[PDB]
Protein backbone atom coordinates (compact mmCIF):
# COMPACT_ATOMS: atom_id res chain seq x y z
CA UNK A 1 0.00 0.00 0.00
CA UNK A 2 3.06 2.15 1.29
CA UNK A 3 4.81 0.94 -1.63
CA UNK A 4 2.47 2.34 -4.27
CA UNK A 5 2.11 5.50 -2.05
CA UNK A 6 5.87 6.59 -1.85
CA UNK A 7 6.51 5.62 -5.86
CA UNK A 8 3.98 7.47 -6.53
CA UNK A 9 5.69 10.15 -4.72
CA UNK A 10 8.71 10.30 -6.24
CA UNK A 11 6.02 9.67 -9.36
CA UNK A 12 4.74 13.51 -8.87
CA UNK A 13 7.93 14.92 -7.78
CA UNK A 14 9.79 13.70 -10.95
CA UNK A 15 6.48 15.36 -13.13
CA UNK A 16 6.61 18.67 -11.52
CA UNK A 17 10.70 18.53 -12.26
CA UNK A 18 10.41 17.60 -15.16
CA UNK A 19 7.46 20.20 -16.36
CA UNK A 20 9.91 22.88 -14.51
CA UNK A 21 13.09 22.15 -16.62
CA UNK A 22 11.40 23.64 -19.94
CA UNK A 23 11.86 26.86 -17.88
CA UNK A 24 15.98 26.92 -17.53
CA UNK A 25 16.36 25.03 -20.69
CA UNK A 26 14.54 28.13 -22.83
CA UNK A 27 16.14 31.23 -22.65
CA UNK A 28 14.81 33.72 -19.56
CA UNK A 29 16.08 31.94 -16.34
CA UNK A 30 18.67 34.61 -16.45
CA UNK A 31 16.33 37.53 -17.05
CA UNK A 32 13.58 36.89 -14.34
CA UNK A 33 16.77 36.87 -11.43
CA UNK A 34 17.93 39.56 -12.68
CA UNK A 35 14.75 41.38 -12.16
CA UNK A 36 15.01 39.55 -9.14
CA UNK A 37 18.17 40.85 -7.62
CA UNK A 38 17.50 44.55 -9.10
CA UNK A 39 14.14 44.61 -7.55
CA UNK A 40 15.75 43.02 -3.89
CA UNK A 41 16.22 46.46 -2.34
CA UNK A 42 13.43 48.08 -4.82
CA UNK A 43 10.61 46.73 -2.52
CA UNK A 44 12.64 48.08 0.66
CA UNK A 45 13.47 51.04 -0.72
CA UNK A 46 9.48 51.65 -1.93
CA UNK A 47 8.73 51.10 2.01
CA UNK A 48 11.32 53.39 2.78
CA UNK A 49 10.37 56.08 0.11
CA UNK A 50 6.60 55.76 1.38
CA UNK A 51 7.71 56.23 5.63
CA UNK A 52 9.68 59.01 4.37
CA UNK A 53 6.67 60.48 2.27
CA UNK A 54 5.11 60.82 5.96
CA UNK B 1 -0.75 -5.90 34.37
CA UNK B 2 -3.68 -6.52 31.95
CA UNK B 3 -4.32 -2.26 32.93
CA UNK B 4 -0.14 -1.92 32.07
CA UNK B 5 -0.80 -3.83 29.36
CA UNK B 6 -3.99 -2.64 27.69
CA UNK B 7 -2.14 1.17 28.06
CA UNK B 8 0.63 0.33 25.52
CA UNK B 9 -2.19 -0.90 23.08
CA UNK B 10 -3.91 1.92 23.89
CA UNK B 11 -0.89 4.34 23.26
CA UNK B 12 -0.13 2.12 20.02
CA UNK B 13 -3.41 3.25 18.83
CA UNK B 14 -3.39 6.77 19.37
CA UNK B 15 0.34 6.82 17.27
CA UNK B 16 -0.92 5.23 13.99
CA UNK B 17 -4.33 7.16 14.12
CA UNK B 18 -2.55 10.06 13.82
CA UNK B 19 0.26 8.19 11.19
CA UNK B 20 -2.37 7.92 8.52
CA UNK B 21 -4.06 11.21 9.68
CA UNK B 22 -0.95 12.98 8.33
CA UNK B 23 -1.23 10.77 5.70
CA UNK B 24 -3.96 11.53 4.02
CA UNK B 25 -3.49 15.30 4.11
CA UNK B 26 0.30 14.91 2.29
CA UNK B 27 -1.95 12.74 0.00
CA UNK B 28 -4.53 15.80 -0.97
CA UNK B 29 -1.49 18.34 -1.09
CA UNK B 30 0.23 15.78 -3.39
CA UNK B 31 -3.18 15.64 -5.49
CA UNK B 32 -2.98 19.33 -6.10
CA UNK B 33 0.37 19.09 -7.11
CA UNK B 34 -0.29 17.05 -9.74
CA UNK B 35 -3.35 18.82 -10.82
CA UNK B 36 -0.97 21.73 -11.33
CA UNK B 37 1.21 19.94 -13.46
CA UNK B 38 -1.57 18.74 -15.77
CA UNK B 39 -2.16 22.42 -16.45
CA UNK B 40 1.53 23.45 -16.58
CA UNK B 41 2.77 20.64 -18.71
CA UNK B 42 -0.58 21.10 -21.29
CA UNK B 43 0.10 24.41 -21.26
CA UNK B 44 4.01 25.13 -21.35
CA UNK B 45 6.54 24.83 -24.56
CA UNK B 46 4.76 28.96 -25.10
CA UNK B 47 8.47 31.31 -25.35
CA UNK B 48 9.84 32.20 -28.62
CA UNK B 49 12.65 29.82 -28.13
CA UNK B 50 10.39 26.99 -28.74
CA UNK B 51 6.73 25.28 -30.21
CA UNK B 52 7.07 22.07 -28.91
CA UNK B 53 2.90 22.62 -28.42
CA UNK B 54 0.65 22.40 -31.69
CA UNK C 1 -6.60 50.23 -27.96
CA UNK C 2 -2.81 48.74 -26.86
CA UNK C 3 -1.89 52.13 -25.74
CA UNK C 4 -5.18 52.71 -23.87
CA UNK C 5 -4.72 49.62 -21.82
CA UNK C 6 -1.08 50.57 -20.96
CA UNK C 7 -2.63 53.88 -19.90
CA UNK C 8 -5.76 52.09 -18.13
CA UNK C 9 -3.04 50.18 -16.21
CA UNK C 10 -1.00 53.42 -15.28
CA UNK C 11 -4.08 54.77 -13.97
CA UNK C 12 -4.81 51.99 -11.73
CA UNK C 13 -1.40 51.10 -10.59
CA UNK C 14 -1.65 54.65 -9.52
CA UNK C 15 -4.61 54.17 -7.42
CA UNK C 16 -3.14 50.52 -6.23
CA UNK C 17 -0.13 52.46 -4.64
CA UNK C 18 -2.54 54.81 -3.65
CA UNK C 19 -4.67 52.35 -1.75
CA UNK C 20 -1.08 50.77 -0.67
CA UNK C 21 -0.23 54.23 0.71
CA UNK C 22 -3.04 54.04 2.68
CA UNK C 23 -2.93 50.63 3.55
CA UNK C 24 0.49 51.97 5.33
CA UNK C 25 -1.29 54.16 7.75
CA UNK C 26 -4.56 52.57 8.98
CA UNK C 27 -3.79 49.08 7.32
CA UNK C 28 -2.03 46.13 8.74
CA UNK C 29 1.85 45.48 7.87
CA UNK C 30 1.59 42.09 6.20
CA UNK C 31 -1.60 43.19 3.85
CA UNK C 32 0.33 46.23 2.97
CA UNK C 33 2.82 44.17 2.05
CA UNK C 34 0.90 42.22 -0.07
CA UNK C 35 -0.68 45.86 -1.51
CA UNK C 36 3.39 46.63 -2.43
CA UNK C 37 3.65 43.01 -3.91
CA UNK C 38 1.07 43.50 -6.37
CA UNK C 39 2.33 47.26 -6.80
CA UNK C 40 5.62 46.10 -7.88
CA UNK C 41 4.07 43.15 -10.26
CA UNK C 42 1.05 45.43 -12.47
CA UNK C 43 3.97 47.92 -12.56
CA UNK C 44 6.71 45.29 -13.99
CA UNK C 45 3.84 44.45 -15.71
CA UNK C 46 2.94 48.16 -17.46
CA UNK C 47 6.87 48.81 -17.70
CA UNK C 48 6.38 45.34 -20.45
CA UNK C 49 3.49 47.01 -21.95
CA UNK C 50 5.48 50.38 -22.65
CA UNK C 51 8.28 48.23 -23.94
CA UNK C 52 6.03 46.48 -26.45
CA UNK C 53 4.52 50.02 -26.61
CA UNK C 54 7.60 51.08 -28.39
CA UNK D 1 15.21 1.88 -48.44
CA UNK D 2 14.63 4.55 -51.49
CA UNK D 3 11.99 2.37 -53.24
CA UNK D 4 9.21 3.00 -50.23
CA UNK D 5 10.71 5.91 -48.17
CA UNK D 6 10.87 7.99 -51.61
CA UNK D 7 7.17 7.15 -52.04
CA UNK D 8 6.56 8.44 -48.67
CA UNK D 9 8.02 11.51 -49.23
CA UNK D 10 6.88 12.42 -52.17
CA UNK D 11 3.31 11.58 -51.51
CA UNK D 12 3.83 13.05 -48.33
CA UNK D 13 5.08 16.29 -50.48
CA UNK D 14 1.78 16.21 -52.91
CA UNK D 15 -0.36 16.11 -49.97
CA UNK D 16 1.59 19.05 -47.56
CA UNK D 17 1.83 21.40 -50.44
CA UNK D 18 -1.81 20.45 -50.93
CA UNK D 19 -2.65 21.68 -47.52
CA UNK D 20 -0.01 24.61 -46.76
CA UNK D 21 -2.04 25.96 -50.68
CA UNK D 22 -5.87 25.81 -48.87
CA UNK D 23 -4.56 27.99 -45.72
CA UNK D 24 -5.59 31.82 -46.47
CA UNK D 25 -3.24 33.91 -43.87
CA UNK D 26 -6.29 35.94 -42.50
CA UNK D 27 -8.99 33.44 -41.70
CA UNK D 28 -6.54 31.02 -40.30
CA UNK D 29 -5.34 33.43 -38.49
CA UNK D 30 -8.40 34.22 -36.79
CA UNK D 31 -8.60 30.40 -35.89
CA UNK D 32 -4.83 30.48 -34.74
CA UNK D 33 -6.44 32.11 -31.45
CA UNK D 34 -9.32 30.61 -30.24
CA UNK D 35 -7.53 27.43 -29.81
CA UNK D 36 -4.37 29.31 -27.76
CA UNK D 37 -7.00 29.50 -25.02
CA UNK D 38 -8.31 25.67 -24.21
CA UNK D 39 -5.98 24.68 -21.30
CA UNK D 40 -5.98 28.10 -19.84
CA UNK D 41 -9.31 26.87 -18.24
CA UNK D 42 -7.80 23.42 -16.62
CA UNK D 43 -4.75 25.58 -14.96
CA UNK D 44 -7.55 27.99 -13.64
CA UNK D 45 -9.27 25.26 -11.78
CA UNK D 46 -6.20 23.41 -10.76
CA UNK D 47 -5.12 26.47 -9.21
CA UNK D 48 -8.29 26.60 -7.42
CA UNK D 49 -8.40 23.06 -6.35
CA UNK D 50 -5.13 23.05 -4.66
CA UNK D 51 -6.24 26.69 -3.12
CA UNK D 52 -9.06 24.93 -1.68
CA UNK D 53 -6.86 21.66 0.16
CA UNK D 54 -4.45 23.94 0.79
CA UNK D 55 -7.57 25.60 2.71
CA UNK E 1 22.44 -18.86 -16.06
CA UNK E 2 22.62 -16.53 -19.54
CA UNK E 3 20.28 -18.56 -21.77
CA UNK E 4 17.21 -19.11 -19.53
CA UNK E 5 17.79 -15.76 -16.93
CA UNK E 6 18.18 -13.19 -19.70
CA UNK E 7 15.30 -14.70 -21.21
CA UNK E 8 13.27 -13.66 -17.79
CA UNK E 9 14.70 -10.13 -17.90
CA UNK E 10 13.60 -9.02 -21.22
CA UNK E 11 10.24 -10.46 -21.21
CA UNK E 12 10.16 -9.11 -17.90
CA UNK E 13 11.19 -5.48 -19.10
CA UNK E 14 8.95 -5.97 -21.78
CA UNK E 15 5.78 -6.71 -19.41
CA UNK E 16 6.69 -4.13 -16.79
CA UNK E 17 7.15 -1.45 -19.36
CA UNK E 18 3.74 -2.49 -20.20
CA UNK E 19 2.45 -2.38 -17.11
CA UNK E 20 4.58 1.09 -16.03
CA UNK E 21 3.22 2.69 -19.54
CA UNK E 22 -0.64 1.77 -18.66
CA UNK E 23 -0.57 3.66 -15.67
CA UNK E 24 -1.93 7.31 -15.26
CA UNK E 25 -1.04 9.31 -12.32
CA UNK E 26 -4.34 10.80 -11.68
CA UNK E 27 -6.83 8.08 -11.67
CA UNK E 28 -4.11 5.22 -10.04
CA UNK E 29 -3.30 8.13 -7.27
CA UNK E 30 -7.33 8.13 -6.74
CA UNK E 31 -7.05 4.65 -6.53
CA UNK E 32 -3.43 4.33 -4.59
CA UNK E 33 -5.65 5.83 -1.27
CA UNK E 34 -8.85 3.61 -1.24
CA UNK E 35 -6.35 0.68 -0.27
CA UNK E 36 -4.46 2.07 2.87
CA UNK E 37 -7.54 2.25 5.04
CA UNK E 38 -8.28 -1.50 4.59
CA UNK E 39 -6.52 -3.12 8.12
CA UNK E 40 -7.19 -0.19 9.74
CA UNK E 41 -10.70 -1.96 10.39
CA UNK E 42 -8.91 -4.90 11.91
CA UNK E 43 -6.75 -2.42 14.01
CA UNK E 44 -10.21 -0.95 15.37
CA UNK E 45 -11.35 -4.58 15.87
CA UNK E 46 -8.68 -6.22 17.73
CA UNK E 47 -8.54 -2.81 19.74
CA UNK E 48 -12.15 -3.27 20.88
CA UNK E 49 -11.27 -7.09 22.12
CA UNK E 50 -8.25 -6.50 23.89
CA UNK E 51 -10.33 -3.89 25.61
CA UNK E 52 -13.33 -6.48 25.93
CA UNK E 53 -11.53 -9.16 27.62
CA UNK E 54 -9.40 -7.02 29.77
CA UNK E 55 -12.64 -5.15 30.86
CA UNK F 1 24.54 -14.21 -59.96
CA UNK F 2 23.82 -12.89 -63.10
CA UNK F 3 20.18 -14.41 -64.16
CA UNK F 4 18.63 -12.94 -60.80
CA UNK F 5 20.95 -9.95 -59.99
CA UNK F 6 20.26 -8.15 -63.36
CA UNK F 7 16.52 -9.05 -62.68
CA UNK F 8 16.96 -7.10 -59.94
CA UNK F 9 18.92 -4.05 -60.86
CA UNK F 10 16.78 -3.34 -64.17
CA UNK F 11 12.94 -3.16 -62.37
CA UNK F 12 14.59 -1.50 -60.00
CA UNK F 13 16.13 1.22 -62.50
CA UNK F 14 12.68 1.47 -63.76
CA UNK F 15 11.05 1.60 -60.64
CA UNK F 16 13.30 4.45 -59.12
CA UNK F 17 13.72 6.40 -62.77
CA UNK F 18 9.18 6.56 -62.34
CA UNK F 19 9.87 7.58 -58.38
CA UNK F 20 12.61 10.08 -58.96
CA UNK F 21 10.84 11.30 -61.97
CA UNK F 22 7.55 12.15 -59.84
CA UNK F 23 9.47 14.46 -58.30
CA UNK F 24 8.87 18.31 -58.43
CA UNK F 25 11.64 20.38 -56.87
CA UNK F 26 9.55 22.81 -55.61
CA UNK F 27 6.59 20.68 -53.50
CA UNK F 28 8.96 18.43 -52.46
CA UNK F 29 11.75 21.21 -51.26
CA UNK F 30 8.51 22.20 -49.02
CA UNK F 31 8.16 19.03 -47.95
CA UNK F 32 12.09 18.41 -47.18
CA UNK F 33 11.72 20.79 -44.22
CA UNK F 34 8.92 19.56 -42.50
CA UNK F 35 10.24 16.66 -41.42
CA UNK F 36 14.08 17.46 -39.74
CA UNK F 37 12.47 19.04 -37.04
CA UNK F 38 11.00 16.28 -35.36
CA UNK F 39 13.44 14.19 -33.61
CA UNK F 40 14.25 17.55 -32.10
CA UNK F 41 10.86 17.45 -30.05
CA UNK F 42 12.34 14.05 -28.32
CA UNK F 43 15.73 16.22 -27.98
CA UNK F 44 13.77 19.03 -25.75
CA UNK F 45 12.61 16.12 -23.34
CA UNK F 46 15.39 14.33 -22.81
CA UNK F 47 17.44 17.61 -22.06
CA UNK F 48 14.06 18.48 -19.95
CA UNK F 49 14.48 14.92 -17.81
CA UNK F 50 17.75 15.12 -17.19
CA UNK F 51 17.59 18.76 -15.80
CA UNK F 52 14.86 17.29 -13.98
CA UNK F 53 16.44 14.00 -11.93
CA UNK F 54 20.01 16.00 -11.91
CA UNK F 55 17.89 19.05 -9.95
CA UNK G 1 14.46 38.87 -43.29
CA UNK G 2 17.90 36.84 -42.94
CA UNK G 3 19.93 40.13 -42.84
CA UNK G 4 16.82 41.55 -40.43
CA UNK G 5 17.22 38.75 -38.03
CA UNK G 6 21.15 39.00 -37.96
CA UNK G 7 20.23 42.82 -36.81
CA UNK G 8 18.14 41.86 -34.55
CA UNK G 9 20.97 39.61 -32.67
CA UNK G 10 23.29 42.16 -33.17
CA UNK G 11 20.88 44.62 -30.88
CA UNK G 12 20.19 41.91 -28.45
CA UNK G 13 24.16 40.96 -28.05
CA UNK G 14 24.03 44.47 -27.54
CA UNK G 15 21.39 44.43 -24.85
CA UNK G 16 22.63 41.41 -22.94
CA UNK G 17 26.74 43.22 -22.90
CA UNK G 18 24.89 45.80 -21.44
CA UNK G 19 23.13 43.46 -18.97
CA UNK G 20 26.31 41.96 -18.49
CA UNK G 21 28.21 45.32 -17.50
CA UNK G 22 24.66 45.96 -15.04
CA UNK G 23 25.33 42.86 -13.28
CA UNK G 24 29.22 43.36 -13.45
CA UNK G 25 28.57 46.13 -10.67
CA UNK G 26 25.48 45.50 -8.90
CA UNK G 27 25.02 41.52 -9.75
CA UNK G 28 26.69 38.35 -8.60
CA UNK G 29 30.30 37.10 -10.50
CA UNK G 30 28.67 33.72 -11.13
CA UNK G 31 25.88 34.94 -12.54
CA UNK G 32 27.37 37.85 -14.45
CA UNK G 33 30.01 35.47 -15.83
CA UNK G 34 27.29 33.24 -17.16
CA UNK G 35 25.90 36.33 -18.97
CA UNK G 36 29.53 36.71 -19.97
CA UNK G 37 29.10 33.07 -21.38
CA UNK G 38 25.79 33.85 -23.23
CA UNK G 39 27.08 37.05 -24.49
CA UNK G 40 30.08 35.51 -26.24
CA UNK G 41 27.87 32.66 -27.35
CA UNK G 42 25.62 34.80 -28.88
CA UNK G 43 28.22 36.65 -30.46
CA UNK G 44 29.85 33.78 -32.31
CA UNK G 45 26.36 33.08 -33.51
CA UNK G 46 25.71 36.51 -34.95
CA UNK G 47 29.72 36.38 -36.62
CA UNK G 48 28.60 32.96 -37.80
CA UNK G 49 25.20 34.46 -39.42
CA UNK G 50 27.03 37.53 -40.36
CA UNK G 51 29.30 34.82 -42.57
CA UNK G 52 26.55 33.67 -44.11
CA UNK G 53 24.88 37.07 -45.00
CA UNK G 54 28.23 37.84 -47.17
Amino acid sequence: AMSAFERMEEKVLMQESRAQALGELAGADLETQFAQLEGGSDVDDELAALKAQM
Amino acid sequence: TQSTQVETLKRNLIQLESKISEAKTKKEMLKARITTAKAQEQLQGMVRGMNTSS
Amino acid sequence: RSEKQYNDAQNEINKWQRNAQLALQKGDENLARQALERKKTYTDTSAALKASLD
Amino acid sequence: MGLFDRIKRVVSSNLNDLVNKAEDPEKMLEQAILEMQEDLVQLRQGVAQAIAAQK
